[PDB]
């Protein structure tokens, strides 16, 4: 994309202060995501080709970043530490495939047979067979390997940046010198040389030129950063290109033939190395005991023999150190294998019997590392991404895990959210491949995931990461994750990402709704108790009614649905909330329970039919019933409060005056008769609801059919004790509004109906309530008695 | 960074001290009403008092390069569209990079000494002759004619050029009479002529002969100095490319003219877009090795007519953006930067048909930022920058400056000293702000309003009381303790104590003093006679909860009381007829438990005679009466839990 | 031929239409009068902006046609006021259409977005000229004739000339 070379283009020069590297760790996590779910863990290759695209990719934005300016400031210096950090992470990932390559390998090849033990003429031959008797060697090379491929990587484009400056001649200074000190005697007042070859001087002990030898110094330092990387065409073409082939032509001794050759027509192929190799490294070992020369020769010299002594000192990075251990190990290992089996009569390599009767390791490299004195070492030996590194190459559990329990002890003052997700991936993979770790671990690292994912946002990467997550601990902190969720458009993607991943979201809103019950622990249970002197509505309250938003969001539960809107409904009627519970009723629709039994008998599954349908059902129909007692009381108040629809006398003494009354004793009767109308109906259908609960001895609303519902003994104890202080109250109410609808033949029976049926006392039946309703019940009977009745 | 102003008391910056001082003068300057002098001289003077002297002599260059007789524009893209007053800008640029090669010379001098292979002399020439005995005293080779006293002439005349010394150049002149050619006549009318007036044929024939021989000599100040006469080509270089940018910026602004003079033809003159681009790509940061020496960059900045670009690159530094800002508000003084608007961007915007260099400043942005990086500071830096934050107008609704202000009141909560104190219902005192800016009252006013709006109370009222506004403290009061009505008022919390002592500042200050309107007074003892009916049937007290709701005279007595009641309820607020619930609510409790005891005593037995009873029961009929008659008569309703609630207390004393 | 654009614009009409003949409903008057003053601002460019280079390119168009068209004075002021006011923000959207990057369009449609994306480098020297055209405009109304006349002999266009003449025409 050209917007990043413009951007980095305009960075590079700008005088500002831009740090994109929020914007790329943001980013990042859904690219990563989407690699993740378009390969899965069988395509291992192809996930980890794709992976290290990606990175690498990322990585080269990260470096452009820093580059752009000079990384002075604090936030510059961790955006510098942060692309450090990745490099590490991604040498350590390229590091878990070799590994988990090479298991996979020797997975196939575990068991072994030994048959053949005869040795033949070319040691290689030898070497090819006891490659295949131990794997020790074998993931030794394949280490030694890594690093070099690792060299190579971070060599670059040194081999485009020598053109820059590669020369052509050399002795330059030497030949002029001669050529004077040969014309005219003079020019040479010094140790001159004899001839102009590279040994000469070396040879005769007599230096020349201090500017030839710094030249000679720094193209022996490119030749050592040409070797290092694993390189040998570039080294021999800047030989040929400068002149100094002489340590190529020499740095090819140590070889050995390739006996393949069984007639004519196969290519000559064992023509490179020598079988002298035995004193070669003699000399070697030699020229590493009298080492006084530079610091990359010694080095090399050391490498090419294997003195420890003077090895110590001469690695220079732990990638070296353990480079040279390895190798030196091995070819112990190897040589001593080769030479006690068949002869030793001539020591190759002056190794004493403290080296000879000592079979080394593996163990012993991790010994040695932690054991060096350098104090450059020890801290390297103590920081995260070396232990992270042994710990990778040595595959422990025990120390593994117990460094990992002191990290959680200490915290995130070390862990980041890339560092989290990279721990999640190979602890997945690790348990995809063997294996597995502990219960607690586990889910520590889990909660430590999705916190850091909740703290990173992103609701498009919580679904499909919960999902890796125990059910019980999925759903427990989808809960909390959905608890704060708003927006429609936001609560629809969330929704269509769960139904995609595979989620309960219906159901995780239902364990939301009854924690949220849980942690209010109702509301006067389900029982009218009146609140203690003036106070207002609860606390609680605004979120019960703010929770049946995302409760109604999904119209799929429309059981679970009115189930939790009576629960709510009967603690806003023992809390006192009738004006919000009316408000409740009339947001939702009527037919609820309707709904209900469609779905029930669409969803073909009658066999296991409970009587939470019939609870609902007898909920509903007595809340209606409540509800609409309450409107027709407080409608027949607000008459009574207006005028009551008869020709009040309010002075007439004019013919419009007149005309007007007449209009208004028009309007009033009208008036009269609807009201009339509507409030007989309504209170005919009250009281055919009634009859059927006056022939009982304790009452009947919110009861239960038989067993297996949805409510508690408690709750139903609860009911039971609402439903016996409501049925009086609501007989009394029914008479009450059976008054002025002038229609007394179904009223009659108020003479007699309060001494009716009553065998428990009054004790529990709310004394308070029941007598102003009789007093009401008085009052009525009065205003009918003034208005001409018995 | 920067000098972020540190909470309160504390250790700041000796610079921005001084600077803050004396913006604190200049701001009693104002108020005096006297002539200011000129704050530029006074930061000179700071810094030349100070110990720092680098930054001491960067103001004083600029100091010095603004001092120039130029008409102070309005903004940048003012400035940058006039077209006059920039090639006069680029002729004072050119004049002081003289002046400044001129310093450094007698710098290098004072530094050489006397005796110091022939030191300085007194006099310009003289003092030219010693630079260049002290730079090159060896013959240069290709010498041409004579010499002045076995020195090179070629390389005098560079000098002389490159100093600005017109004068010593006539005497060089002068002095050279038979050790030149036939040119000294033209070099004379070359140093006389400001315009550079020296026969157009004349200098088209140097021209001729420049591109013609003098290409290839072993003499690059003759070279140079051939080719600032003939006027070829636009940049010449030789042997200035080594960390001595000054000789060749010098010496393209001297072959390069805006305005077409003498000899001016095509591929001899550029534009300043050309060297903007020039000194922000190859002579940039990072670039030519310059950051090092930040300075160089900042002076070759401002002189190439690039003040955005040297003010990022003063900000883009260490402990320099206070400087940084510093000069910004020095050009504000001096009518410059354009303004911007934009509050998410980067401090450099442009627009298409914009050259680098000279971009649009996001002064928004800017005090943007600068608010955002400060902390609770103190009050004279606070009013030093108020003095430049009232400058900016309205902008979309209110004020910047107001915003401001009002953010860091409400994120500082003290008054005491800086708007004024308080014994317990006093007036104003002038304080820090008030002694500089009027309209203390308004602005108290507003402050109030917002933090209110906000959701402050008890400042909000303190505030209030200090501005002297009893009709809004008695509103504030009425908004505050209303919604707590509803609630309870049996000491469980904080907010009884906090309404008690609101309602005891307000009734202090309604005793010393004049009071609010009559309709807020006539609230107010409602709402008190209220507050203490709650409070004493909150206590647990009967008796005294109803002979003070009886003393009251304010609720429905008796019939030929409901008509009155309901003349006076036509006259009372939104509070007063919203808190009417709650007080029917507590009167219905008290009857009722007063019902309740009547019912629990005997009527015979048990005191109470039946006489008693009887007055009781009638009492108790006649209220319920007005109560009722008041509620169906009154042009409100309310809910139906209310309404049976009231009807079953009417019924009850009925 | 009916409805050739989006239903947004349609409702957007209507909604203006009632809230100026008072054919709305003064519950929902307080969010109908936010919700046009919102439109309004965002139409304008002054505050929040969001809009498209190409109706902005039709929006100075349109004002050019309707003001260069006539003879006026206080008219052809606010004509101009109108078209510097779009350039000041269709500016920064025009410097993302000459680099062949993506087209801002805004989240909700308004129109058929299928003919206009700006992405071709043709007509951009026409719309710089005509942003410094409402500049200098502006300038020469806020009292700045110098600049005013400096920007226009700088510029090369048909529309600065044809301004400059009709001032002047109106000074003698």
């Amino acid at each position: 994309s050209p917007s990043f070379t413009e951007d980095i283009t305009l960075s590079a020069v700008m005088l500002q202060e831009e740090d994109p590297g929020e914007a790329a760790t943001m980013s990042m996590y859904p690219d990563f995501l989407k690699s993740f779910l378009e390969h899965p863990s069988s395509a291992v290759f192809e996930l980890i080709e794709q992976y290290e695209a990606t990175c690498n990719t990322q990585i080269t934005l990260l470096k452009k970043i820093v580059k752009r300016v000079t990384p002075g400031q604090q936030k510059f210096s961790k955006t510098a530490s942060i692309l450090w950090l990745l490099q590490q992470e991604m040498v350590t990932w390229r590091l878990i495939a070799a590994l988990y390559r090479d298991r996979i390998q020797s997975a196939l090849e575990e068991e072994n047979m030994f048959e053949i033990a005869a040795p033949n003429a070319s040691e290689k031959t030898i070497v090819d067979k006891l490659f295949q008797r131990d794997t020790l060697v074998r993931q030794s090379q394949l280490v030694v390997d890594w690093l070099e491929s690792i060299a190579k990587d971070e060599v670059g484009d040194f081999s485009d940046n020598i053109e820059y400056y590669a020369k052509s001649v050399y002795w330059e200074n030497t030949l002029h010198t001669l050529k004077q000190r040969s014309m005219l005697s003079l020019g040479s007042s010094r140790p001159l040389v004899s001839e102009l070859d590279p040994d000469a001087p070396i040879r005769q002990k007599l230096p020349l030129d201090d500017l030839d030898r710094e030249d000679d110094i720094r193209l022996l330092k490119y030749l050592f950063t040409l070797i290092r990387a694993g390189m040998t065409d570039e080294a021999q073409r800047l030989c040929k290109r400068c002149g100094q082939a002489w340590r190529a032509a020499t740095l090819e001794g140590w070889k050995l033939y390739h006996d393949a050759n069984i007639n004519g027509g196969t290519e000559l192929q064992a023509v490179e190395g020598n079988p002298y190799r035995c004193v070669w490294k003699t000399c070697c070992w030699r020229m590493a005991e009298d080492e006084q020369f530079n610091k990359y020769e010694r080095a090399i010299y050391a490498t090419l023999s294997g003195n420890l002594k003077q090895l110590l000192p001469v690695c220079e990075s732990w990638e070296d150190t353990v480079w040279a251990h390895f190798k030196v190990m091995v070819d112990s290992l190897v040589e001593q294998e080769i030479r006690a089996s068949i002869i030793s009569f001539n020591e190759a390599n002056e190794l004493p019997r403290e080296y000879l009767e000592a079979n080394w390791t593996l163990d012993s490299v991790f010994e040695e590392l932690q054991a060096t004195d350098k104090k450059r070492v020890l801290e390297e030996n103590r920081e995260h991404y070396h232990i992270i590194q042994k710990f990778v190459i040595l595959a422990d559990v025990d120390g593994l895990m117990d460094e990992f329990s002191e990290w959680l002890s200490n915290g995130k003052n070390l862990l980041l959210g890339h560092l989290l997700r990279f721990m999640t991936h190979l602890l997945l993979f690790f348990r995809t491949l063997g294996l597995q770790a502990k219960e607690e671990v586990s889910v520590e690292v889990l909660k430590t995931y999705i916190q850091r994912l909740i703290n990173e946002k992103q609701i498009e990467l919580i679904a499909f990461y919960v999902s890796h997550l125990p059910q019980e601990l999925a759903i427990s902190q989808y809960a909390v994750f959905l608890e704060n969720i708003t927006d429609p458009d936001q609560r629809q993607r969330c929704l269509e990402l769960a139904k995609e991943a595979g989620l309960d979201v219906a159901s995780i809103t239902k364990t939301v709704v009854e924690n949220t019950r849980k942690k209010d622990a109702g509301e006067f249970a389900h029982h009218d108790f009146a609140p203690a002197l003036d106070s207002g509505t609860s606390e609680e309250d605004r979120a019960k009614i703010d929770v049946i938003d995302w409760l109604v969001f999904d119209p799929a539960q429309r059981a679970e649905a009115l189930k939790q809107s009576n629960a709510i409904m009967r603690k806003f009627l023992a809390s006192k909330k009738h004006e919000a519970a009316k408000e409740v009723f009339a947001k939702i629709p009527q037919d609820s329970i309707a709904e209900i039994y469609s779905q029930w008998e669409e969803q073909a599954m009658d066999s296991a039919l409970p009587a939470e349908d019939d609870n609902a059902i007898r909920e509903h129909l007595c809340i209606r019933a409540y509800l609409e007692s309450h409107e027709a009381f407080n409608e027949w108040f607000k008459h009574i409060n207006s005028p009551p629809q008869k020709p009040t006398l309010v002075g007439q003494a004019s013919f419009t005056e007149k005309v007007a009354h007449e209009h208004k004793e028009k309007k009033y009767e009208m008036d009269f008769g609807i009201w009339k109308g509507h409030l007989d109906a309504l209170t005919s259908d009250v009281k055919e609801k009634i009859y059927n609960v006056l022939l009982f001895v304790d009452g009947g609303w919110m009861v239960d059919v038989r067993e297996d519902t949805e409510e508690d003994p408690e709750r139903s104890h609860q009911m039971v004790l609402l439903r016996r202080l409501c049925l009086p109250m609501m007989c009394f109410l029914l008479h009450t509004v059976l008054h002025n609808t002038k229609q007394y033949k179904d009223c009659l029976r108020l003479a007699d109906i309060v001494s009716s049926e009553n065998q428990k006392l009054y004790t529990v039946f709310s004394k308070t309530e029941m007598r102003n309703l009789l007093q009401k019940l008085r009052e009525s009977s009065l205003m009918l008695l003034d208005l001409q009745l018995d | 960074i920067s000098e972020s102003g540190a909470p309160g008391r504390s250790s700041l910056d000796n610079v921005e001290m001084a600077y803050a001082r004396q913006m604190y003068m200049y701001n009693e300057k104002v108020v005096s009403g006297h002539l200011q002098p000129s704050l530029v001289d006074l930061c000179t003077e700071a810094a030349e008092r100070l110990d720092d002297k680098n930054v001491s002599d960067l103001w004083v260059m600029v100091k010095q390069m603004t001092d120039v007789p130029l008409i102070p524009a309005s903004d940048t893209l003012k400035s940058r569209c006039s077209g006059q007053m920039q090639m006069a800008f680029v002729r004072q640029a050119l004049n002081y990079l003289e002046q400044s090669y001129k310093n450094y010379t007698l710098i290098s001098v004072f530094a050489n000494l006397q005796q110091a292979q022939l030191g300085g002399v007194p006099g310009t020439y003289n003092l030219v002759r010693s630079f260049l005995n002290i730079r090159l005293p060896t013959p240069i080779p290709g010498l041409q004619d004579g010499e002045i006293e076995g020195y090179p002439v070629w390389a005098l005349i560079y000098y002389c050029m490159r100093c600005g010394d017109l004068m010593a150049a006539q005497q060089v002149v002068n002095r050279a009479q038979h050790q030149l050619g036939d040119f000294k006549n033209c070099f004379q009318e070359y140093i006389h002529n400001k315009d550079r007036r020296l026969s157009p044929t004349t200098e088209n024939k140097l021209r001729l002969h420049y591109r013609r021989a003098v290409r290839a000599s072993t003499d690059p100040y003759k070279r140079a100095v051939y080719c600032i006469i003939g006027r070829c080509d636009v940049s010449d270089n030789h042997s200035e490319v080594a960390d001595k940018t000054e000789d060749y910026l010098w010496l393209k602004l001297s072959q390069v003219c805006f305005e077409d003079e003498a000899n001016s033809s095509p591929q001899d003159r550029l534009t300043l877009p050309q060297f903007q681009k020039q000194l922000f790509e190859d002579y940039g940061e990072s670039h030519f090795a310059v950051n090092q020496q930040p300075y160089l960059y900042f002076q070759v900045l401002f002189l190439t007519a690039q003040f955005e670009a040297a003010i990022a690159f003063l900000f883009r530094l260490e402990r320099t953006r206070c400087h940084a800002v510093h000069v910004a508000l020095a050009l504000f003084e001096l009518k410059l930067l354009l303004k911007s608007t934009g509050q998410s961007a980067q401090l450099l915007s442009q627009e298409p048909g914009e050259p680098q260099g000279v971009r649009r400043l996001n002064f928004i942005r800017l005090l943007m930022l600068y608010t955002r990086k400060f902390e609770p500071t103190d009050p004279r830096e606070a009013l030093q920058y108020f003095y430049f934050l009232r400058n900016e107008k309205d902008n979309q609704g209110e004020s910047m400056f107001l915003r401001c202000v009002s953010e860091l009141v409400i994120e500082s909560r003290e008054f005491d000293m800086l708007l004024g104190k308080l014994e317990k219902d006093g007036s104003r005192k002038p304080g820090a702000i008030d002694k500089f800016t009027r309209d203390t009252k308004t602005i108290i006013n507003k402050v109030a309003s917002v933090a209110e709006n906000k959701g402050l109370f008890e400042e909000a009222a303190k505030l209030y009381d200090l501005a002297k506004n009893p009709d809004k403290v008695l509103e504030l009061t009425n908004k505050l303790l209303s919604p707590v009505v509803s609630q309870i008022s049996a000491p469980q919390s904080n907010r009884e104590r906090l309404k008690n002592m609101a309602l005891a500042i307000a009734e202090r200050y309604k005793s010393q003093g004049v009071s609010a309107e009559k309709s807020i007074n006539s609230t107010f003892y409602l709402l008190l006679d209220l507050i203490t009916f709650f409070d004493e049937y909150h206590a647990g007290h009967i008796d005294l909860s109803f002979d003070v709701i009886e003393r009251l005279k304010l609720v429905p007595l008796s019939q030929d009381s409901v008509e009155e009641r309901v003349a006076a309820f036509r006259n009372f607020s939104d509070e007063i007829r919203h808190n009417l619930s709650e007080i029917l609510l507590a009167t219905m409790n008290i009857l009722f438990t007063q019902y309740k005891r009547l019912k629990g005593s005997g009527p015979t037995t048990l005191g109470r005679p039946q006489r008693v009873q009887e007055d009781k029961d009638s009492v108790l009929r006649s209220q319920a009466r007005a109560l009722i008659t008041f509620a169906g008569m009154i042009p409100y309703r309310m809910s139906g839990d209310t309404n049976a609630r009231l009807v079953q207390m009417e019924v009850l004393m009925n | 031929c009916k409805q050739l654009f989006t239903d947004r614009q349609r409702s957007w009409w209507d909604a203006v239409y009632s809230l100026i003949t008072k054919k709305a409903l003064p519950g929902t008057s307080a969010k109908l009068r936010s919700v046009i003053q919102h439109d309004l601002t965002t139409l304008r460019a002054q505050e929040k902006h969001g809009l498209q280079p190409a109706v902005l390119v039709n929006w100075a168009r349109g004002l050019h046609k309707t003001g260069y068209s006539l003879n006026s004075f206080y008219d052809q002021k606010e004509y101009m006021g109108r078209c510097v006011h779009y350039w000041k923000k269709l500016l920064p959207l025009l410097d993302l259409v000459k680099q062949k990057k993506s087209i801002p369009e805004p989240v909700d449609p308004l129109f058929k977005h299928f003919h206009n994306k700006d992405i071709k480098v043709s007509e951009v020297k026409d719309l710089e000229d005509e942003a410094c055209i409402a500049f200098a405009t502006l300038d020469l109304v806020d009292g700045k004739t110098e600049d005013a006349i400096i920007a226009f002999e700088s510029v090369k266009n048909v529309v600065a000339y044809w301004n400059l003449a009709l001032i002047y025409q109106r000074k003698a």
